[PDB]
């Protein structure tokens, strides 16, 4: 694992620094490090391949070393060795291809093809080069128990959930009190309805509350704040919970009262904040706590007061909603973003090959179904996926 | 640089390294870089062999 990302390390520098005509001295040490690869390498044999539609190849190699002796390099020196590079590149690609589709249940963090377990024997150790990828980095720091870290910007940290509450119903559905929200990849829209308009609350108060807990710790999140969910702003006939009946959501929008947000963590408060919009931090949390309430204006205009009676035909609705979105934020394990495309990778080999569903990773490799159960068991295997992801990036785009 | 080796064969044996056509190169480049280390204080020396 270590060896083959110290493989595609010095395949792409190869193609980058021997070009022509450049000085000797500006690769005098890559040269050495690519003859040693090349000794190490010789009279092995390989095999890749053989699940679902992926071919089965044969690898053998037998190379011979690269010219030591020039003071510029000249078109027959780069051209001798494009078609070295070329080979291995290939072979490179069909292994990174051969443990992308491939899990396991009990150790997902071993290797399970048959020839990245070859790889990982120390007659092949001396081809170690450096290790400053983030993946590698992250792959060598947790495999001695210290602390990683992983940055994202905007996190798909939430499954996709889009539903309701009623707190106050009856079969007409003409006196209705909840919440409705939706929960989508880094964005949280909740708002609170009240049909009455809290006419007969105590004091004209009507409290909301919305929980959402996370599957893993985030850390140093950027987290934008705004006092509307306009999703949920223009009228809309919605079904009932079981299916039977739909009944009809006409909303007029009131701003957000006493809104409190709260960053928790194993139950105790790390953030808070009272009324206060726009960019906000959240050094530490596991489950966001959004508060806000409605509040009966005391003072109305005649344009207003005709909206909201005392009896019970209520045809204007009284709306009062959040919207919450993370930009960016740290974890420790791994997830997908709106960045970098290593979901996109495992994904595409795995259907273009056709390949069958094993004991680990949901049908169809569905993100909504996979952070929902985001077991430790597929935790390790998803690591040891998109870290091959990112090696095979390097050469192949 | 002055550098030295353990006794008087291991200098036999790796002179012939360094000059027969075979050696690869990252060997012959090494057995002139070797270093022993002196370290007067403490009065722990270290020399290839
Ligand atoms: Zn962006």
């Amino acid at each position: 694992m270590d060896v083959l990302y110290s493989l595609s390390k010095t395949l792409k520098d190869a193609r980058d620094k021997i070009v022509e005509g450049t000085l000797y001295s500006n690769v005098s040490d890559l040269i050495q490090q690519f003859n040693q690869m090349i000794i190490t390498m010789n009279g092995n044999e390989f095999q890749t391949g053989g699940i679902g539609n992926l071919p089965i190849r044969n690898w053998n190699f037998n190379f011979g070393l690269l010219g030591t002796t020039l003071l510029n390099l000249d078109a027959n020196y780069v051209e001798t060795a494009r078609n070295t590079i070329d080979y291995f590149v290939d072979f490179v690609d069909n292994v990174c291809m051969d443990e992308m589709v491939r899990e396991s249940q009990r150790n997902g963090i071993a290797p399970q093809s048959d020839s990245l377990r070859k790889l990982s024997a120390i007659k092949f150790k001396r081809i170690n080069f450096d290790n400053s990828s983030e993946y590698i980095e992250n792959w060598n720091l947790q495999n001695r128990r210290q602390r990683t870290g992983f940055t994202f910007h905007k996190p798909n940290i939430f499954p996709y959930s889009a539903s309701f509450t009623l707190n106050r119903s009856q079969p007409a559905h003409d006196n209705l009190m909840g919440t409705m929200w939706l929960n989508a990849g880094s964005e949280i829209q909740v708002a609170g309805f009240d049909y009455s308009c809290a006419i007969n609350a105590p004091a004209n108060i009507q409290q909301f509350e919305h929980i959402v807990p996370l599957r893993r710790v985030l850390t140093t999140a950027t987290i934008t704040l705004l006092p509307d969910a306009e999703r949920f702003s223009f009228p809309r006939v919605i079904n009932s919970a079981d299916g039977a009946t739909t009944w009809f959501f006409n909303p007029v929008i009131l701003r957000p009262n006493n809104v409190e947000v709260e960053f928790l963590l194993n139950g105790q408060i790390i953030n808070t904040y009272q009324a206060r919009f726009g960019t906000i931090v959240a050094r530490n949390f596991d489950t966001i706590r959004l508060s806000f309430q409605l509040m009966r204006p005391p003072n109305m205009t005649p344009a207003v007061a005709v909206l909201f009676p005392n009896a019970q035909p209520f045809e204007h609705h009284a709306t009062v909603g959040l919207t919450l979105r993370i930009e960016s934020a740290v974890c420790e394990s791994v997830l997908a973003d709106a960045s970098e495309t290593l979901l996109a990778n495992v994904t595409s080999v795995r259907q273009e090959y056709a390949i069958p569903v094993g004991p680990v990773f949901p049908p169809g490799m569905n993100w909504t179904d996979l952070i929902t159960n985001y077991s430790p068991s597929r935790e390790d295997n998803l690591q040891r996926v998109f870290t091959v992801a990112s090696i095979r990036s390097m050469l192949i785009k | 640089d002055a550098g030295k080796v353990v006794d008087s064969e291991t200098a036999a044996i790796c002179d012939a390294i360094f000059q027969d056509e075979e050696t690869e190169g990252a060997v012959r480049r090494f057995i002139a870089e070797m270093r022993q280390r002196v370290q007067a204080d403490r009065n722990v020396v270290n020399y290839p062999s």
